[PDB]
């Protein structure tokens, strides 16, 4: 979630996906660690029987029928991890999250409290409001007359630069905020 | 109360042991910085093998898309210490 | 809320009672039914000539 | 009755003579206390009416639409100062005269003896409301709206005057107490069914009923705050109460002429409940929901019950408070992000904790949650719908489980959920918004305690 | 260690809160009072029969002594 | 209590069985009757009696109302607006006097049917047999008058009752 | 100084008297509307030996 993607995905890259998924459904099924074992290196030798094999025709056929395989034989409940999309925990503290921009509406009585962490938000916003131009010319520079191709921004180049877009990534609120 | 405040030395510690737990690669000449491929002439099956076996240590899933570049120990520690907002 | 909370009987209820209580009594020891059928009495009623 | 009409007319020059940062909080003082003198006329009879005089009476139905009237315009005072702040000082002054004059023409109109006089204050109430949603109305819709609302009401009310001429011509008044007591069955004829329907259709396109209820839609969502308020709240109800007073001429035809009208609110409930699942602008499903909930008052009232009547009455009040409500809870999210789409802003709740909870107790009061007055008018209508034929409790019952799905779907959309990533111009609730919503919403839990203030003559 | 913690600005709402707290006691505490009082040294009338050649007042129709008032 | 009327609110006479303990074993019940005696009724009726002195110092009374009979709307002429005036008013009354008979007949059917327990069915047969004329009694009366009723629609409704008895007796003489 | 409060503050004083005049209006209603006192058949009562009117 953090690269950008691509256009498309490569043989490769379907071919491993492929290989993971298989892998975490064959856990589910085979609920015990020496069963997995043993099935999870009969799933290797599986994959590997066409490791070199150059006719993307044949390829691409063999994947396909792996991909048929997969969709009959999944496991219809498959263990998710808890925080991961499907998954008991998934958006369970996005109700704690709250945006840095309400701490500005803080009444005084309430900053009274914590100088020294308001103080240093006033060096974070100045330190914001100085590098926004640079940044702005940066990507301006950079990117090409039709426009960007892919969603890939670049890092700083200069000594005294910050990398463009950069205060909601770095200023995000937690993953336990709460 | 809940779970310890876990650490960067942490992270790299069982990134470590888990590494040097595989088979495949021998424990002396690891190293933190270690490709996984140059350094090691591993496959990208390989990998994929040893990005479920983080998963299963630390307790969470890595997308495909993150999960493919992680080429060293210290990628895999600092992708952790990113997703779990650790500082030191 | 107060004001529209105390405000006097006007409705009548309490004395609805209190004379349905005094017709029951009557009534009962009387031996006469609870209550009438017909609201308006018989003989001050001029029906039409005949059913046909 | 003139201890409140007299009142309420020296509000207009008090406003005149005000101070130019003076007059929000001159109206709003002396409007609050014209309401604690207008509770005064909730000590009703059991037999008869308050006749105060030969032009102004009281009755157990028209004490609480008055004392509703009077207690909405300090909310729409309170909900019209935010966004009026840039306006010159003679347009505020203007503003709050249109509001003054609707008062004071409501609550005329709530009381007039003479059915004629009733026609005359009825219409009356129209010029204030089409000045206000056609001056002070925000887009460009605010025009045709008006032209919607002008003239689906009157093509519905110019026959009523026919009609009403008509039968003082024949029965020589038109006193209501005149015409209850010498009431007299209508035929079975042409000439009386038409009758009949210039009587009822004036009343039915207020309500409005299924079929011609276009004109709501566009004008309580274009209108400013204060306007879609009193629409909502009041306007509606004008014509249940007419329908009410003018049904005692009617029988017996009302018993076979009710027929497509019934039907017509039975079906529409459904319609218009459903469309609120499939509404992308908040103030357009909470006028959807008002046209829900008055098919079943125009159901009351068609099947003549007193039971009906009794439910009629107590949904009618309870609405107008929910449904204000409503309105101003979007306007305060409106002020802010200032577009009307419900899921432009969402997550609200981490940012505006309170406010959430008055979300809440709101959506809650909408789908007539027990004990509430809406759930005490809503299961009267009920159980009287169902004595007028059993099959009704289908309808009935898929009314209710439909009003729920919108009402929470309004609250999830809204409050739960994350907080839209570029919006930063939430500013916390002021005590303004807040004491709004407590002054819409505890009289509605107090009434609770004294349902008999509310449930009309029958009771 | 502890952390800081990004909540919307809270004060508002406890301000109003306080604010109509205060001013519905500043009213109720009175009536409550008053209404206890006069329920104890005060109490209901007793129901009793009309005296011959005696035309009761029309607040005389009602027992509590608030809504006689 | 001397509260209300024993003849319109009636109970039978309360008999209540004498405590035939046979174990030796405490009662907890006792205890804890004990205990709420001593703790809870003994401070409630001190309060109760000071409240009560402070009553008595001051004594007042409220009247009841007695309304006059006047003249019923079949004495009324068509168009005599003020008789038909006094007629409906005294109608009103008499139809809430007997919605609150029917009340009282009521309240007495929900106490039988808790008092007898699991015997109800066969010892409420009075009550309900009660219930059962006063409601037939009622709905002869005021059933299907709607809104907008009157006393004029309710003689209608008595007349029209009287012209089908008239019409049944007729036909049961010619047998 | 009176005219400091007075003049700025008169209009406060407009819907109270305007209240009052009100109620004025009402009882002079009632004094148009006297037919029929002491006269209904439900109501009529032999006067107190010092009253004059059963109600104004
Ligand atoms: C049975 C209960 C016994 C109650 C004892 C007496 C209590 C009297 C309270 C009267 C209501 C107050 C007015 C409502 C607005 C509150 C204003 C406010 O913002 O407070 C913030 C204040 C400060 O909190 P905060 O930290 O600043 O809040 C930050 C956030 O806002 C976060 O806030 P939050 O998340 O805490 O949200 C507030 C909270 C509470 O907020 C509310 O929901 C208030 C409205 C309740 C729902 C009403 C609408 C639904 C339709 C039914 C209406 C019934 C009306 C009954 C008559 C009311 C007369 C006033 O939300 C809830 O708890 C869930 C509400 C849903 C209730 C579900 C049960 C409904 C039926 C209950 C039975 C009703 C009949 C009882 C008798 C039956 C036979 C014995 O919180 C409180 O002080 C507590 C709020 C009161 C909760 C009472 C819940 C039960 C109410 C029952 C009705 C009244 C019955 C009284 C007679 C005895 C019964
Ligand atoms: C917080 C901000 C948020 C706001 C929230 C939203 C609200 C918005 C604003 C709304 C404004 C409110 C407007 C409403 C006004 C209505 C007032 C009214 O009509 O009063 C009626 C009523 C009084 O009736 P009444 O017709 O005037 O009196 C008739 C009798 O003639 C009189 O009887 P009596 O003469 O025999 O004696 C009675 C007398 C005398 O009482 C006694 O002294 C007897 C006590 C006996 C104690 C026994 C032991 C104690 C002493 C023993 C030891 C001493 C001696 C030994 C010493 C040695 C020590 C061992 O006591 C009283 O008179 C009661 C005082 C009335 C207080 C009313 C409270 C409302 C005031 C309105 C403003 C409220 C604004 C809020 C401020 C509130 C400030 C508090 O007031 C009541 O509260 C009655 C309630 C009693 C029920 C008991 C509980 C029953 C439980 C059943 C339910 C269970 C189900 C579960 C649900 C539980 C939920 C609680
Ligand atoms: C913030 C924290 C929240 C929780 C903490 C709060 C603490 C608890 C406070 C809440 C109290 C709970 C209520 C419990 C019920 C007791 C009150 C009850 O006794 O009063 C009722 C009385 O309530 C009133 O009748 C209802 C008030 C009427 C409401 C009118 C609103 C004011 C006008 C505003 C305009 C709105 C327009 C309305 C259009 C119609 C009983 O009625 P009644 O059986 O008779 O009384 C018998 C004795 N009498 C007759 C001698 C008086
Ligand atoms: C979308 C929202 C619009 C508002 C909805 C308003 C609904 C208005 C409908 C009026 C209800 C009934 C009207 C008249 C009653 C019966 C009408 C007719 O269908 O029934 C037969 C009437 O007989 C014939 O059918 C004559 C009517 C046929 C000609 C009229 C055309 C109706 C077609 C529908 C037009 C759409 C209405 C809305 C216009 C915009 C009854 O048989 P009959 O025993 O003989 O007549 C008895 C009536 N008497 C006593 C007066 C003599
Ligand atoms: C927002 C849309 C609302 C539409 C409302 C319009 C419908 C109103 C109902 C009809 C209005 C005209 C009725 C006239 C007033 C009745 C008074 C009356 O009783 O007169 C009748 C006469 O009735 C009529 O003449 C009416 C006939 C119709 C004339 C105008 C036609 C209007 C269209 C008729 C159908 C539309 C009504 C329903 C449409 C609903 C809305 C879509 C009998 O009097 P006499 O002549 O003295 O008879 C006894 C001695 N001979
Ligand atoms: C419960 C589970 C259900 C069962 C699932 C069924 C799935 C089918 C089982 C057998 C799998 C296949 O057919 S295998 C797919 C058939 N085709 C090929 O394999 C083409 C050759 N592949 C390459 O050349 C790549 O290099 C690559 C091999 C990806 C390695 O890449 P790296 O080394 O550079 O990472």
């Amino acid at each position: 979630a953090f690269s950008a993607p691509a256009a498309y995905l490569t043989h490769q890259q379907k071919v491993l996906r492929l290989y993971k998924r298989a892998l975490r459904h064959l856990e589910s099924w085979c609920v015990h660690r020496d069963k997995y074992r043993y099935f999870a290196c009969l799933m290797r030798a599986r994959f590997d029987e066409h490791k070199n094999e150059k006719d993307m025709v044949k390829a691409t056929q063999l994947l396909r029928q792996a991909e048929e395989e997969f969709w009959y034989g999944q496991h219809p409940q498959p263990y998710i991890f808890p925080e991961s999309p499907g998954g008991t925990s998934y958006e369970r503290y996005e109700c704690y999250k709250v945006p840095e921009w309400c701490l500005d509406d803080w009444h005084p009585s309430e900053k009274a409290m914590y100088p020294d962490y308001f103080a240093k938000r006033e060096q974070w916003k100045r330190l914001r409001r100085e590098s926004w131009e640079r940044e702005v010319k940066q990507l301006q520079e950079e990117t090409p007359p039709g426009g960007p191709r892919t969603e890939a921004l670049p890092p700083a180049r200069k000594e005294g630069d910050l990398p463009p877009l950069w205060w909601h990534i770095v200023t995000r609120p937690r993953e336990r905020p709460m | 109360s809940d779970a310890p405040p876990l650490t960067l030395e942490a992270i790299k510690d069982r990134v470590l042991y888990v590494l040097k737990l595989y088979d495949k690669i021998d424990p002396e000449k690891l190293s933190v910085n270690s490709h996984f491929m140059k350094d090691l002439g591993l496959d990208s099956l390989d990998q994929v093998e040893i990005i479920m076996a983080m998963e299963d240590e630390f307790g969470f899933e890595i997308p495909d898309i993150d999960a493919e570049k992680l080429m060293c120990p210290q990628e895999i520690v600092d992708y952790i210490a990113d997703k779990k907002d650790v500082y030191e | 809320s107060t004001f529209v909370a105390y405000l006097p009987d006007y409705r009548m209820q309490e004395w609805a009672r209190r004379e349905a209580e005094r017709l029951v009594k009557y009534r009962e020891a009387n031996g006469l039914p609870l209550m009438e059928s017909n609201c308006f009495d018989p003989n001050k009623i001029q029906l039409p000539e005949d059913e046909d | 009755m003139l201890k409140i009409i007299i009142p309420t007319t020296m509000l207009l020059p008090m406003t005149w003579m005000s101070k130019h940062n003076m007059i929000w909080i001159n109206a709003t003082v002396h409007s609050l206390l014209i309401s604690l003198i207008s509770l005064s006329l909730l000590n009703q009879l059991g037999e008869n009416s308050l006749n105060f005089s030969l032009t102004f009476f009281s009755d157990s139905l028209s004490a609480p639409l008055l004392v509703l009237t009077t207690w909405l315009l300090p909310l729409m005072l309170m909900a019209s100062q935010s966004h009026l702040s840039k306006e010159t000082t003679t347009r505020k002054k203007l503003y709050i005269t249109m509001l003054i004059l609707l008062q004071l023409f409501l609550i005329m109109t709530f009381t007039a003896t003479e059915l004629i006089l009733f026609y005359i204050l009825f219409e009356a109430t129209l010029v204030p409301t089409l000045i206000i949603i056609t001056r002070w109305g925000n887009q460009t819709e605010r025009l045709n709206a008006g032209l919607y609302f002008l003239f689906y009401t009157l093509a519905g009310s110019l026959p009523l005057l026919v009609a009403l001429v008509y039968i003082q011509n024949t029965t020589g008044s038109l006193n209501f107490l005149i015409i209850h007591y010498w009431s007299h069955p209508l035929s079975n004829s042409w000439s009386n069914i038409f009758m009949w329907l210039a009587c009822i259709m004036a009343f039915m396109v207020k309500m409005p009923l299924y079929g011609l209820h276009l004109w709501l839609p566009k004008a309580h969502v274009e209108a400013p705050i204060a306007g879609s308020m009193v629409l909502a709240a009041v306007l509606l109800k004008l014509g249940g109460y007419g329908m009410m007073r003018i049904t005692t001429i009617l029988n017996p035809l009302t018993n076979y002429m009710a027929y497509p009208f019934l039907m017509l609110s039975m079906w529409g409930m459904i319609m218009t409940s459903s469309i609120c699942l499939r509404q992308t602008d908040l103030k357009s499903l909470i006028a959807y929901s008002s046209v829900s909930h008055m098919a079943l008052v125009i159901v009351a009232i068609m099947i003549q019950t007193p039971w009906s009547f009794m439910g009629a009455t107590a949904l009618m009040i309870a609405h107008g408070l929910t449904s204000s409500m409503l309105f101003c809870l979007a306007n305060t999210n409106y002020e802010r992000v200032h577009s009307r789409t419900m899921i432009l802003a969402r997550g609200l709740q981490t940012l505006l904790p309170l406010m959430a909870t008055w979300w809440l107790v709101a959506s809650l009061t909408n789908l007539a949650l027990p004990p509430s007055i809406n759930l005490i008018g809503e299961l009267f209508i009920i159980t009287a719908s169902f004595s007028w034929s059993n099959i009704t409790i289908i309808l009935m019952g898929m009314n209710m489980m439909i009003t729920a799905l919108y009402s929470l779907y309004m609250l999830i959309t809204t409050q739960r959920g994350k907080y839209t990533h570029h919006i930063n111009n939430i500013k916390p609730s002021f005590t303004r918004e807040n004491a709004l919503m407590a002054l819409h919403i505890l009289p509605l839990l107090l009434l609770t305690l004294n349902p008999k203030m509310i449930l009309g003559p029958l009771y | 260690k502890r952390l800081f913690i990004i909540k919307p600005s809270g004060f508002y709402d406890r301000r109003f809160l306080k604010l109509m707290r205060f001013y519905i006691l500043l009213t109720g505490i009175p009536v409550a009072i008053g209404i206890t009082l006069v329920n104890v040294f005060i109490g209901e009338a007793e129901l009793a029969d009309i005296p011959e050649g005696y035309v009761p007042e029309h607040w005389e129709y009602f027992k509590h002594p608030i809504s006689r008032w | 209590p001397d509260s209300w009327d024993k003849d319109v609110y009636p109970e039978p006479p309360r008999r209540t069985p004498a405590p035939a303990p046979q174990t030796s074993l405490p009662n907890p019940v006792t205890y804890l009757t004990k205990i709420f005696d001593l703790l809870v009724d003994r401070p409630v009726t001190l309060a109760r009696e000071f409240i009560e002195q402070q009553h008595a110092k001051n004594r007042y009374y409220y009247y009841h109302r007695e309304f006059r009979r006047v003249p019923d709307i079949t004495e009324c002429e068509e168009k005599d607006i003020l008789c038909m005036f006094e007629a409906e008013m005294q109608w009103r009354r008499d139809y809430k006097v007997d919605q609150e008979i029917v009340n009282i007949i009521q309240e007495r059917l929900k106490a039988c049917q808790q008092r007898e327990g699991e015997s109800y069915r066969q010892n409420c047969a009075k009550e309900l047999e009660q219930f059962t004329q006063v409601s037939k009694a009622f709905q002869d009366r005021y059933s299907d008058l709607g809104a907008h009723y009157s006393a004029r629609k309710c003689l209608a409704k008595q007349k029209q009752r009287m012209l089908a008895e008239r019409k049944a007796a007729k036909e049961a003489a010619a047998a | 100084n009176v005219l400091q409060i007075v003049r700025d503050h008169w209009v406060h004083i407009l819907v109270p008297v305007g209240f009052v005049f009100g109620c004025y209006l009402d009882r002079r209603s009632d004094e148009k509307l006297t037919a029929f006192r002491n006269k209904s058949l439900l109501f009529k009562r032999e006067l107190r030996p010092n009253e004059e009117v059963t109600w104004k």
